């Protein structure tokens, strides 16, 4: 029979039945499953340091962002984008292709076709659950202990005065695997006193670090997460072949394959220079990158006044509403550029979510 | 550690 996996070390965010205010630090903020009081109650240590108990039965206060740190894996599968084998964590199987699967990083990282609907297969014992397409689904940003985050020692700290003392601060340089069997479970920290080391952030449900300034850890399809209880659209090898004589490839760049960077610079080398929310800047062959977005916060844009097309564009991205009719042809301001490249636009006093093709720069 | 009613 199917049974619940008490996956200590799971990286989680707030769930559908959440009613505990700002304990997590806000929606999308990440925490670590420390332990299970019972099959109905779980203890989470949020990246902001707040530790608390939550419901995981009947009511569900938590969603699983990443179970990979628990070491749970689907032997006999491979992610067809990054070639992780076995898939560790949640398994995502394309329902619309023959024998195609993604890992969590690649799935939330918009690999494969966004219009292809996937099965979620949370555990080896799980029955597969057909999802809506990513292209029509809401995407929010994860926040907490990620690259660029400002941290102090956490509750499970057992590493002497490597940080220079309790309360002394450092910067998360990179999220790493504490072990091969537990990916995405550690954070490498460069302390303000020049000391540096690797610390547990999820491994065996441990929390060695605590945010004083959380950082963005990429975006995810919230409603596709199971309850507890410029871009690069080319394969790595193609990128590698293209990067020869345009900056080359190193292993510090793996962020770029699933992370949206911003074109901060061009250069005389016929090449491009891109920064990422980690703080790193990287150089590329032009053919490696694809643009979107073409907009910036503050851009004035006119809403498309072809109703057929805006209906198509909005429905295609799961954002059509008849109440949008009076916005056609109106000029508005780009308030925010979402992670799925849709635009928060302020028009008619109100704000709406637009397919970027449904507006034109003034 | 916060203790929720639950
Ligand atoms: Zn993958
Ligand atoms: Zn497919």
């Amino acid at each position: 029979s199917r049974v619940m996996v008490e996956g200590v070390g799971a990286r989680v965010v707030r769930g559908p039945d959440w009613k505990w205010g700002k304990q997590d630090g806000g929606e999308g903020h990440v925490g670590t499953v420390r332990s299970f009081e019972s099959p109905e109650e779980v203890v989470v240590v949020w990246d902001n340091g707040t530790a608390a108990n939550y419901r995981c039965s009947g009511a569900y206060d938590l969603r699983i962002l990443d179970s990979a740190p628990t070491g749970i894996k689907h032997d006999g599968t491979m992610c067809d984008t990054c070639r992780q084998q076995p898939i560790i964590g949640i398994r995502w199987k394309c329902a619309e292709c023959t024998n195609y699967d993604l890992c969590t990083v690649c799935y939330h990282g918009d690999k494969h076709h966004l219009r292809h609907r996937f099965y979620r297969i949370t555990t080896p014992g799980s029955e597969r659950v057909l999802l809506e397409s990513r292209r029509k689904s809401k995407k929010i940003t994860a926040r907490g202990i990620f690259a660029g985050a400002r941290v102090v020692r956490g509750v499970d700290w057992q590493w002497e005065d490597q940080d220079g003392g309790n309360g002394r601060r450092g910067k998360v340089t990179e999220i790493q695997d504490w072990s091969a069997s537990s990916p995405h479970s550690a954070a490498y920290v460069l302390w303000d006193n020049g000391a540096k080391n690797l610390y547990r952030v999820g491994f065996e449900g441990m929390s060695d670090l605590k945010c004083v300034q959380d950082a963005k850890g990429g975006s995810f399809y919230r409603d596709h997460c199971p309850v507890l209880g410029v871009n690069i659209d080319l394969d790595l090898e193609i990128v590698q072949s293209l990067q020869h004589g345009h900056g080359g490839w190193t292993d510090g760049m793996f962020e770029t394959l699933t992370t949206t960077g911003t074109v901060c610079g061009i250069d005389e080398d016929h090449d491009i220079v891109v920064q990422y929310p980690s703080g790193n800047r990287w150089t590329f062959n032009p053919a490696v990158l694809t643009k979107a977005s073409q907009f910036q916060v503050g851009d004035l844009v006119q809403v498309c006044y072809d109703l057929e097309r805006i209906k198509l564009l909005q429905r295609g991205h799961g954002e059509w509403a008849e109440a949008m009719l009076p916005t056609l042809g109106k000029v508005g301001r780009v308030q925010q550029i979402y992670s799925d490249s849709d635009l928060k636009v302020e028009v008619c006093g109100t704000s709406w979510t637009y397919n970027p093709a449904a507006v034109s720069k003034v | 550690q916060i203790k929720n009613p639950i």
